[PDB]
RNA sequence: CGCGGCACAUCCACCUUGUGGUGGGUGUGGGUAGGGGAGCGUCCCUCAUUCAGCGAAGCCACCGGGUGACCGGUGGUGGAGGGUGGGGGAGUGAGAAUGCAGGCAUGAGUAGCGACAAGGCAAGUGAGAACCUUGCCCGCCGAAAGACCAAGGGUUCCUGG
RNA sequence: GGGAUGAGCUGUGGGUAGGGGUGAAAGGCCAAUCAAACUCCGUGAUAGCUGGUUCUCCCCGAAAUGCAUUUAGGUGCAGC
RNA sequence: GAAAAGUACCCCGGGAGGGGAGUGAAAGAGUACCUGAAACCGUGUGCCUACAAUCCGUCAGAGCCUCCUUUUCCUCUCCGGAGGAGGGUGGUGAUGGCGUGCCUUUUGAAGAAUGAGCCUGCGAGUCAGGGACAUGUCGCAAGGUUAACCCGUGUGGGGUA
């Protein structure tokens, strides 16, 4: 994936559209995400997150508004740096 | 001899309606302070205890 | 034979007769193993 | 119309045939005369159907409030369910069917003076 | 024969005077084997166009239409594909093969429930006992229906469920 | 009911294979199959024979005779 | 089912199964689960049926039941249609007449000749080829046409043997 566990996100699609929230635990595997806060579930005792698609939230740029996420290679070390569309950070 | 033709559906009927369970008759019973039920050949044997009401 | 059946088991005759060492010495029985390892059968 | 009650009983180990004829015996009695008939008639089917006058006589009671005293059996029937199919041996190699069948039980119990 | 609808052949009139159309006479129109002509419905593709989560298909019901195969409307159910027109292609239409597969009736709550040693009571256990437990009684085998191996079987043995 | 110290019965292991075996001989038997076993392939064998062959309407509409036939319940040609 | 959010808790029951709650857009999606056809099996209800001989239909036809409508009346009259009279749908059918299943195969079958218990699904003139004969139709025309092959992203262009 491009969305991280310590990556805060912002819902782009579905009930909990427009909700800031940051990843709880990601499932590679499943593309889905847990954030916190987003499809709260009511389950029946013996109320948490279940997880969403990773297709619905974009990582948020820590400039205010969502990016699609790219990548940079630093020069220095030879690894990939994942930096941000729409004004180019981190 | 085996059967010729099936039967339609109102000769299978008028002989299936006479497979039919005679139901009994029921006489009260008073014991220990409770009205119940018994059919009357065991009237007797409901009077001594003998009976169980489940 | 009042009463006897074809089918009479014993386990050292099913193996001299039908075994893998009675298979794998003539060539129709070596055709007989090689064409059931094709079909893919669990037993030889 | 009338207030009711409505109890299932699904996947009884009874043929359907047997349960009706224990049913004819209790349809439109009262649920205090049903429950007597039926522990007094000595066909098998009688011990689950009698359950589930009992079982509807308890819903109008607890769930719906209503007097014990005022039920009737109001509708009464025995649908089938799903039959399993076995084999008896027969004589000279003849192999027969053998069917095992279950029961669907709808009781539907008012309350009405 | 009378009155009204349809179809086919032929004749007479015309409108690009047979690729045809319209109108008017007369004649004809039972039909198996079989021959010729013209169509309905299902599916897929192409072009054009038009519907559809404000509810496609499929299904069910009611009301209607056509000369037939069949069609349309409206509603219920349902949850993602259809309709029309010019063309193209068919795994294109079933009631019969003692057809094939699956589901279900009829016989029918019917035959049967596997030897001619034979069970009974008391107590127990449990939601439930003719069949399980324990005790006593009665009966049957006793060159086996007792006790051991071999072949064969393969965990069926024991304990707790 | 026959034999029941014998041309006896039986156990274990072995041998003989398909126009071949084996047979105190019945065409018996050779894995519930035998006047030539079973299985796979040639193969979708072939059948002048029996059966089946699926929506519609419009128009016309037979024949069961002749001749020949290893032919007579088939087919060629004529007739319709 | 988008997601297991797979029904906490209470009631009846030994359990199984259910009812109420609750989840979900929908349990008219509840691990027997998308849609849910027919055979087949019940329950409820309208009409008919216990003096009649029935290929089970068809035409004539009385009554009963149901739901809409024409004329004054309950004129509470905007009401309501309240009941009856007339008509009209829908269901049923006392009674009268007529009436020998379908298929296959035959000179001829309702035939006591054959096949079919029932429903659903499947199950039979196809394809190849510069083949053969005959035709409809299109292109070129005293000529018509290429085959293998070659070049192209293809259905296009070459290719006279
Ligand atoms: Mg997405
Ligand atoms: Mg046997
Ligand atoms: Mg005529
Ligand atoms: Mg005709
Ligand atoms: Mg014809
Ligand atoms: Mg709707
Ligand atoms: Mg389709
Ligand atoms: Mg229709
Ligand atoms: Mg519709
Ligand atoms: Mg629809
Ligand atoms: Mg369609
Ligand atoms: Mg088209
Ligand atoms: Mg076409
Ligand atoms: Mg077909
Ligand atoms: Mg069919
Ligand atoms: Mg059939
Ligand atoms: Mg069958
Ligand atoms: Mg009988
Ligand atoms: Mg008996
Ligand atoms: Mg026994
Ligand atoms: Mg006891
Ligand atoms: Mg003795
Ligand atoms: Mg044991
Ligand atoms: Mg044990
Ligand atoms: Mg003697
Ligand atoms: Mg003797
Ligand atoms: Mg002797
Ligand atoms: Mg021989
Ligand atoms: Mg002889
Ligand atoms: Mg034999
Ligand atoms: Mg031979
Ligand atoms: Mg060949
Ligand atoms: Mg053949
Ligand atoms: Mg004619
Ligand atoms: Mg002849
Ligand atoms: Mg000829
Ligand atoms: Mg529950
Ligand atoms: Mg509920
Ligand atoms: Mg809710
Ligand atoms: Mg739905
Ligand atoms: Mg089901
Ligand atoms: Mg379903
Ligand atoms: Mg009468
Ligand atoms: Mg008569
Ligand atoms: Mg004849
Ligand atoms: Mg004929
Ligand atoms: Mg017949
Ligand atoms: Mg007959
Ligand atoms: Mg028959």
């Amino acid at each position: 994936m491009k969305v991280h566990k310590g990556d805060t996100v912002l819902v782009i699609s579905g009930k909990d559209k427009g909700a800031k929230g940051k990843v709880l635990q990601a499932y590679p595997d499943r593309n889905r995400v847990l954030v916190e806060g987003v499809n709260r579930i009511k389950k029946h005792t013996a109320t948490q997150e279940a997880p969403i698609h990773v297709s619905n939230v974009m990582v948020v740029d820590s400039d205010g508004k969502p990016t699609r996420i790219g990548y940079r290679v630093d020069e220095e070390t030879g690894k990939r740096v994942r930096i941000s569309k729409r004004n180019g950070k981190d | 001899a085996v059967p010729k033709r099936r039967k339609s559906r109102s000769n299978t009927r008028s002989r299936r309606s006479q497979w039919k369970a005679a139901k009994t008759e029921l006489v009260g019973v008073t014991v220990a302070g409770h009205a119940h039920k018994v059919p009357r050949r065991l009237l007797k044997a409901a009077r001594l205890g003998l009976i169980d009401f489940d | 034979t009042k009463g006897k059946r074809t089918f009479q088991p014993n386990n050292r005759r099913r193996a001299r007769v039908h075994g893998f060492r009675l298979r794998m010495r003539t060539r129709a029985g070596r055709s007989i193993v090689s064409s059931r390892r094709r079909k893919g059968r669990r037993t030889l | 119309e009338y207030p009711s009650a409505v109890a299932k009983a699904r996947f009884v180990r009874v043929s359907p045939r047997k349960a009706r004829r224990v049913i004819d015996l209790v349809r439109g009695r009262s649920v205090s005369d049903a429950l007597d008939i039926l522990r007094w008639a000595p066909q098998a089917a009688s011990g689950p159907v009698a359950k589930v006058i009992a079982s509807a006589a308890a819903n109008a009671q607890n769930n719906g409030g209503l007097d014990p005293a005022t039920l009737v059996v109001a509708t009464v029937y025995a649908d089938q369910g799903p039959t399993a199919k076995r084999i008896r041996p027969r004589a000279q190699g003849r192999a027969f069917r053998i069917r095992r069948r279950t029961s669907h039980i709808t009781v539907v119990v008012e309350s009405r003076p």
